[PDB]
């Protein structure tokens, strides 16, 4: 749900859609309200972008996650003189 | 036979601003069309499918602008910190390395940037015109143009072709004046004042930017422009295209459905068309955008990834490196080139007669004080003896025009009598 | 029927003003006075710094100079004679305008 | 182990041919929709922008 | 409409002009301002001036 802070997604219309109108999965970013993704806390290059950072992909007995797109891995190159 | 050779150079740095997005921008076509009236929702149904190819052409342009900001900037396929040290043979790097006080990665330099760039946008929302934010944050950029940034101050030319290799700064610097023509021993005896002055340039490009009449014109152009369009689209919906009215409710409760109809249609059509041309001029300018986001990592991959020839594009003068920023929507270049000054008149030759035979230049020309003949290199002053070290003979010498009688020292025979 | 055509802001004949200082530095001082301040320097002593950037050492041109200048004029007069020739090479320019 | 090495060579001009500009043209919408017409002026206002 | 039409037209043959007289101003820069290496960008053979 583009742009809407997370207490408006009601009202109860239909049930079946009631069921992506709440639960545990309820997540919010700078988008919006996503539901139905699991908020993880690894990193990863993005397959499918959410936006504003964030991305969504399926892995595991699996489902839907949404994590924090990663940019790299990290490097310090020994700089001397 | 007069030749003019510069003595004291000049290391200047100039700065460019290109675009590289725009805002990712999206119209409900139904909601704007006619919105919140189902006895209109059937009319247009039938209208055919404009409601989604409209839609679609704003999807791709929203799906480019994110293609753009990958391309010009995720060029490195790690994330490189620098190391904590200053031993950069006196160069500072204050004002581009990101600070460790302030609590994001802002340079100082890309701080004053976003302080310069700069109700009606909830009536847009309100008529299904919405703005999506960009995929990469501005945050995350940051975080590739500090490890643009970070590489070529410790690795240079060789972080982006292949594993980075670190190598003192100095002596990078000096294979950089070893492409443009300078020897390295003009660098070598030069280095305080080369620093001291690269110091005074970057301070003096932070006072510049901080100045009114800002040189990032070219960046809230866009702006103005996205920001421009988008408002005609919406003082648009108070023309009634020739209709009793403006205000659909309005229509709808004076006419029945026979007589009702023949309006709303030339509502419907005349709304329809100004998103038309609205999504038309995003195409162009989408368009437009592209073309200058594929300059912009052309000179991110050249300019800073290495070192250019191409004359008067990374900067007037000869390029010596670059450093890149980010700025809203765009991206910023602190091109540092190398400026010859103070010329010098000096009398010249072609080519110069020991025995008979013609001496010719290695690297560099023949110049006379007037009475002495030593042979220079090109960029700088810096006189040499005329050997049968860096002189080649070829053939005699009574082809070439310009020929000068003179007396070339060997450095074998002198030393070699005992 | 209010179709207007603007006259632009740089006439004909300030045009010839920088395309005849594009060219009067090229010949006097080239590659440098695109550069910082233009250096002069021989033109002969100039072409034969620019063999010396295309793999052709100097003594090359220096020994040749007179073919060189011979073989150069020809080819421009060629030139002059080719574009006043009909089918012109310009139909690019008048396919704007047409 | 055959090589095929130049000994005399020709230096020749060509020419090439850029478009640069175009003629900047301007037309008045009013004066060509409906121009002359006041009894149309009004009713092309209300058109839109 | 027809207005309309034009104008897009216009919009686009300009936007071609623009891209032509930015290869123009990047042949002047190079061709003329120095001396190029990019093969067969200054004319057809090794170039020189
Ligand atoms: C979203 O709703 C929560 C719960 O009322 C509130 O605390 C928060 O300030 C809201 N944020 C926005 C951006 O609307
Ligand atoms: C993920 O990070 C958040 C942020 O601190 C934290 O509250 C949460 O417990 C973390 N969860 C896991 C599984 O690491
Ligand atoms: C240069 O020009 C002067 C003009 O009088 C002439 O005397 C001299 O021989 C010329 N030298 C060369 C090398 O062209």
């Amino acid at each position: 749900y583009q742009d809407v802070n997370c207490t408006e997604v009601p009202d109860q219309l239909t049930p079946t859609w009631r069921v992506y109108s709440t639960g545990s999965n309820v997540f919010q970013t700078r988008a919006g309200c996503l539901i139905g993704a699991e908020h993880v806390n690894n990193s990863y290059e993005c397959d499918i972008p959410i936006g504003a950072g964030i991305c969504a992909s399926y892995q595991t007995s699996q489902s839907i996650i949404a994590y924090t797109m990663s940019l790299g891995a990290e490097n310090s190159v020994a700089y001397s003189n | 036979n007069s030749i003019a050779i510069p003595t004291n150079f000049t290391i200047s740095v100039t700065t460019e601003i290109l675009p590289v997005s725009m805002t990712k921008t999206s119209v409900d076509c139904t909601m704007y069309i006619c919105g919140d009236s189902t006895e209109c929702s059937n009319l247009l149904l039938q209208y055919g499918s404009f409601c989604t190819q409209l839609n679609r052409a704003l999807t791709g342009i929203a799906v480019e602008q994110d293609k753009n900001t990958q391309e010009v900037f995720a060029q490195v396929k790690q994330i490189y910190k620098t190391p904590p040290i200053k031993d950069f043979g006196g160069f500072n790097f204050s004002q581009i390395l990101p600070d460790p006080s302030k609590p994001s990665k802002r340079s100082f330099i890309e701080d004053l940037l976003f302080n310069k760039v700069t109700d009606l946008i909830c009536a847009q929302k309100f008529n299904g015109l919405t703005v999506l934010p960009p995929l990469l944050t501005d945050e995350m950029i940051a975080q590739y143009t500090s490890a643009l940034l970070a590489g070529t101050i410790t690795s240079g030319w060789t972080f982006g072709a292949g594993a980075a290799l670190q190598i003192p700064f100095a002596m990078q610097m000096a294979y950089r004046f070893n492409g443009i023509g300078v020897t390295q021993n003009v660098l070598y005896e030069n280095q305080k004042l080369i620093a001291n002055q690269f110091n005074s340039a970057i301070g003096k490009i932070q006072d510049s930017l901080s100045s009114t009449a800002s040189a990032l014109g070219k960046l809230q152009d866009v702006v103005n422009q996205n920001a421009q369009a988008l408002n005609t689209l919406v003082k648009q919906l108070s023309s009634n295209f020739g209709a009793i009215s403006s205000v659909l409710n309005d229509i709808l409760s004076r006419l029945d459905p026979p007589e009702a109809e023949v309006q709303i249609d030339r509502l419907i059509t005349g709304r329809l068309q100004s998103l038309q041309t609205y999504v038309t001029q995003q195409l162009i300018r989408a368009a437009e955008i592209r073309a200058s986001a594929n300059l912009a990592a052309t000179k991110m991959s050249e300019c800073v990834l290495g070192q250019s020839k191409r004359v008067d594009f990374c900067g007037k003068g000869y390029h010596l490196m670059s450093f890149p920023q980010s700025a809203p929507h765009g991206v910023v270049f602190l091109h540092v080139t190398y400026v010859p000054a103070q010329e010098k008149n000096f009398t010249t030759a072609p080519a110069i007669c020991h025995d008979g035979k013609a001496h010719f230049p290695r690297e560099g020309v023949f110049v006379s004080n007037g009475t002495h003949w030593f042979v220079t290199q090109r960029n700088f002053y810096e006189p040499q003896i005329i050997t049968t070290d860096n002189t080649f003979v070829s053939g005699n010498c009574d082809v070439v025009i310009g020929i000068v009688n003179n007396t070339v020292y060997d450095p074998l025979q002198p030393e070699l009598d005992s």
